[PDB]
């Protein structure tokens, strides 16, 4: 539940 | 509250190219670097309103980031500052002006983050390129120290946990951290 930053 | 996200992942691949960062810590990063550019302009504009100047050059900035950062970070903010100063003077332009200044934080926004809300002082050209070469220099020492702690927890990727341990380990970024959440 905190996935991650892709731009 | 300006999102700097797509300027912090460009920095992240630039120090650890292999790592990645969490929603949430690209959050509290975001979080960071409004904070830090806040502090720096707010100081800035205070130094040249009180030796009643019209106007925020790049010596304020210097001047504003001696006084809040610790001794190594200011003095290599200081060299990064000047560095991207310079380039940009003597640069060959036909690009943006961070490209001009070879810089990744976007020096249009500092620019106008810089002036909104003034009518007191014009912004100097030095100014914006000083001050997002140090908001990109402190970038990739939080991001540095941050993927150090995500290695050290067997991690591929950023987490809050990993900014907590970095900011707290570091005595400078700890001590930093004093003066711009307030």
């Amino acid at each position: 539940s905190d996935p991650s930053w892709h731009p | 509250k300006e999102s700097y996200s797509i300027y912090v992942y460009k920095v992240l691949k630039q120090v650890h190219p292999d790592t990645g960062i969490s929603s949430k810590a690209m959050g509290i990063m975001n979080s960071f670097v409004n904070d830090i550019f806040e502090r720096i302009a707010g100081e800035a504009s205070r130094l040249a309103h009180y030796n009643k100047r019209s106007t925020i050059t790049s010596r304020e900035i210097q001047t504003a980031v001696r006084l809040l950062l610790p001794g190594e970070l200011a003095k290599h903010a200081v060299s990064e500052g000047t560095k991207a100063v310079t380039k940009y003077t003597s640069s060959k332009k036909a690009k943006t002006r961070s490209s001009r200044a070879g810089l990744q934080f976007p020096v249009g926004r500092v620019h106008r983050l810089l002036r909104k809300g003034n009518y007191s002082e014009r912004v100097g050209a030095g100014a914006p390129v000083y001050l997002a070469a140090v908001l990109e220099y402190l970038t990739a020492e939080i991001l540095e120290l941050a993927g150090n702690a995500a290695r050290d927890n067997k991690k591929t990727r950023i987490i809050p946990r990993h900014l907590q341990l970095a900011i707290r380990n570091d005595e400078e970024l700890n001590k930093l951290l004093g003066k711009v959440t307030i």
